[PDB]
């Protein structure tokens, strides 16, 4: 966006299932969205070229020639498919995981003023948090990977010494090695920013959290150039139904409803009923109200019960 | 052999990358188990997945098929070169 | 039987020529298909027409009333008032324009299911997996009838052809033995019964209106449960193929996908195209084969596709239990497939009469063919 760059029809490589990669992160992965509507294979077939043309057909041929059309050109194969909530507890794990390895390295000196009893009750929920299905003393865990100037003042302090540490003098007085030496591809390129990407504690996957990330995107992905399938807005809408959060219903409507999408109307039989079950009344009359605006019939099952609702209230 | 021929002809060797690196994954996941012989068998698995991870990465960035292991017709040695053993 | 060649309609001249043959041999009575096409194009120019019968018209196979006035040269053809015959159907809602056309003093008989001013109307009539019993009441008097054509399609044809014996007066009882004779027309439904628990149908339709018309037509027969072998020829009306999965998916319990015509197309690539209608793919559903599980479809329906077609039918066959009703489409009474360019000699006819010959022996065996992934004795 800061370069106007639009996203090219290869970043935007339709997927099986119909969801891009606006939609294909959410928890159900390869898995069909749940528009209102019975889907229209039938035009799919057509408009892929089924009736004369060609198609790409999903039958797995013999050779080495990917049949996943998104493997095309990167040299094995695409990334194993991973959702966020996937991601984010690979990065939670990875993070303790280190956590671990550095009190095992030390222990005592890292907390300081802990106890040994301490040092196994900070070990135990460290042990459980990995592969997992109170004083928190593990805030003060500090790791330094990348910290270049941390480990350089750790190497300052015939047959080389017996001990680690007298072993890097003999080196620093013998010129085998020496801090001048001692340097990464972060600091000589001046990659301030890499350090405040590394040594952070990864926040854990809410679901919240995960559609606030799809609108994020979405809008972005259309201000690209790039066009969201019918089946991405109805996946990041579902994602935005198990958990409740009422509040993110009407944008994601209204960016589904501008590029023409109209969702099924049993679907929105569930909407509205979801944005006044748990008493949230307040913008769950602008769901209904722009929607009407843009030429959506609502199902009067649901307008009567809301114009119920309505005077519930009053 | 027509067994392991056409076994060799079907792997998807994409496939086969995958799944042994999540096994290799998996295993050093549990870590240590307090049995020697155990711990021996468990090197013996992994570096097994390493090197056919490394096989399988090999074939599809070359043009040699992996069926050729199975070979359907025999080369014959010049007449010069085996004069009247072999 | 003879081999003319069965080119559609054959030359005009052509067509009058095994006519002086027939004629030639002695042969006293003519029928045959008045093909829409086949008159309109003056095929039947100079042939004395003596019974016209009008089955039925519903132009689901162009024009919407010339198609009909297309149909009606058959009878407009009908000039003699007094010694040839008329037989109409009621139920048609053309029928009354079809019996104006050509002199209008020609005699009709008229046959129906429902107007029981009708001269044959059915009194009773009951459908049933293995025969169909109508009893009839044609003004002669009351008849009965119990044949082999399994369906209310085709007491149409009964109904025509009792109706045909009143035009030219055929004894009641002569009939009787006419249509009980008749028991399988090749490939129009035909009922293929080698003494078992339940029939095996070989079908022509290709079609997806003739597929979903067969399906739902087997329905009132009241099947404990259907079985579809459906296919579809190659590089030939390839936008046809997902809907014939769409309709057999729904209208069955079990479908069979299978490669009808490949010729040179690839066998699976047709499966694909298949597939596409409920939404799977060939890879996805191999998958499933790993695991020896095929997860039943949305409504509970079983989807088994297999692309070797001798296999397939075969396969069918053993899947049917008590009850059942198994029937196969898109070749009918076509005695070859087409692989590549070579026409293998491949008949549904001789597949479904030998599955039923060996079933027993394969479940004697212990062989579990109830769903595709068969537990053989020694399995898991």
């Amino acid at each position: 966006r800061r370069d106007n760059q639009p996203i090219p029809p290869r970043a935007m490589i339709m997927s099986r299932k119909y969801r891009t990669l606006v939609s294909s992160w959410i928890e159900p992965l390869q898995e069909e969205a749940e528009l209102g509507y019975e889907i229209d294979y039938l035009a799919r077939y057509v408009e892929e070229g089924g009736l004369t043309g060609e198609r790409k057909r999903w039958v797995p041929r013999r050779g080495k020639t990917p049949l996943d059309p998104d493997a095309a050109g990167f040299i094995y194969s695409n990334p194993i498919e991973t959702s966020f909530k996937q991601r984010c507890l690979e990065d939670w794990k990875v993070h303790h995981r280190k956590l671990l390895r550095t009190l095992q390295s030390e222990g005592l000196p890292v907390l300081g003023d802990a106890s040994e009893s301490d040092y196994m009750r900070v070990m135990e929920r460290l042990r459980n948090i990995i592969k997992g299905p109170v004083d928190e003393l593990i805030c003060r865990i500090k790791l330094h990977e990348g910290d270049t100037e941390f480990w350089k003042r750790r190497f300052l302090g015939d047959w080389f010494p017996e001990e680690p540490f007298e072993a890097f003098k003999e080196m620093r007085e013998r010129k085998v090695f020496d801090v001048s030496d001692m340097y990464t591809i972060a600091d000589v390129w001046g990659w301030t920013w890499e350090k405040d990407f590394k040594n952070k504690t990864p926040r854990r996957w809410s679901q919240e959290w995960e559609v606030e990330l799809a609108i994020v995107l979405m809008a972005k992905v259309i201000e690209l150039g790039g066009v969201p399938t019918i089946g991405d807005c109805a996946v990041i809408l579902r994602a935005a139904i198990r958990a409740p959060m009422p509040s993110s219903f009407l944008k994601i409507l209204q960016t589904t409803h501008s590029l023409g999408y109209a969702f099924g109307s049993p679907l929105y039989d569930e909407i509205i009923t979801l944005c006044l079950d748990l008493g949230e009344l307040d913008a769950a009359i602008a769901i209904v109200a722009d929607m009407e605006t843009t030429g959506i019939t609502v199902p009067d099952q649901t307008l009567d019960k809301v114009i119920s609702a309505r005077q519930s209230n009053e | 052999a027509g067994a392991i021929r056409e076994q060799l002809a079907d792997l998807d060797l994409r496939i086969i990358i995958e799944n042994s690196l999540v096994e290799w994954k998996q295993l050093g996941e549990e870590g240590p188990t307090g049995n020697e012989w155990e711990d021996r068998k468990i090197v013996r698995r992994k570096d097994f997945l390493v090197r056919r991870m490394e096989l399988a990465k090999h074939f599809i960035r070359t043009n040699i098929e992996p069926e050729w292991m199975v070979l359907c017709l025999l080369p014959v040695l010049p007449p010069e070169l085996r004069p009247i053993d072999i | 039987k003879m081999d003319s060649p069965t080119t559609t309609s054959p030359d005009a001249v052509l067509v009058q020529s095994m006519m002086a043959k027939m004629l030639h041999n002695g042969t006293e009575a003519l029928v045959m298909e008045a093909s829409p096409q086949e008159l309109a194009s003056g095929k039947c120019d100079e042939v004395d027409f003596d019974i016209a019968v009008f089955t039925n018209l519903t132009r689901e196979d162009g024009t919407d009333e010339e198609y009909r006035d297309a149909e009606a040269k058959l009878f407009a053809r009908m000039v003699d008032p007094e010694r040839h015959r008329k037989v109409v159907n009621i139920d048609d809602p053309n029928a009354a324009f079809f019996v104006q056309q050509g002199n209008p003093d020609v005699p009709v008989v008229t046959f129906a299911m429902e107007n029981t001013k009708a001269d044959v109307h059915p009194l009773k009539f009951e459908l049933s997996l293995f025969e169909t019993q109508v009893l009839v009441n044609t003004p002669q008097g009351i008849l009965e009838i119990s044949s082999g054509l399994l369906g209310r399609h085709n007491i149409y044809n009964i109904l025509a052809a009792v109706a045909v014996g009143i035009a030219v007066g055929a004894p009641l009882e002569d009939i009787v033995r006419g249509v009980e004779e008749v028991d399988a027309v090749p490939g129009r439904c035909e009922l293929i019964d080698e003494e078992q628990a339940f029939g095996v149908i070989v079908d022509h339709a290709n079609t997806p209106d003739g597929l979903s018309r067969l399906l739902d037509s087997v329905r009132e027969l009241k099947p404990r449960r259907i079985i579809t072998v459906i296919g579809c020829a190659g590089e030939n009306e390839r936008g046809k193929r997902p809907v014939m999965t769409k309709i057999a998916t729904e209208k069955s319990d079990v479908t069979m996908l299978t490669s009808d015509n490949p010729g040179n197309e690839d066998p699976l690539d047709i499966l694909d195209d298949m597939l596409s209608g409920i939404g799977w793919t060939m890879q996805e559903y191999l998958k499933h084969g790993e695991h020896d599980y095929y997860p039943p479809l949305s409504n509970g329906h079983r989807l088994f596709l297999h692309d070797v077609r001798r296999v397939a039918v075969r396969c069918a066959v053993a899947m049917g239990e008590e009850g059942d009703m198994v029937v196969v489409a898109g070749k009918g009474h076509e005695s070859y497939q087409l692989e590549g360019d070579k026409k293998e000699f491949y008949d549904d006819r001789e597949e479904c009469r030998e599955a039923l010959q060996y079933v027993d022996e394969l479940h004697q065996a212990g062989i579990d063919t109830s769903e595709f992934p068969w537990r053989l004795p020694e399995s898991h």
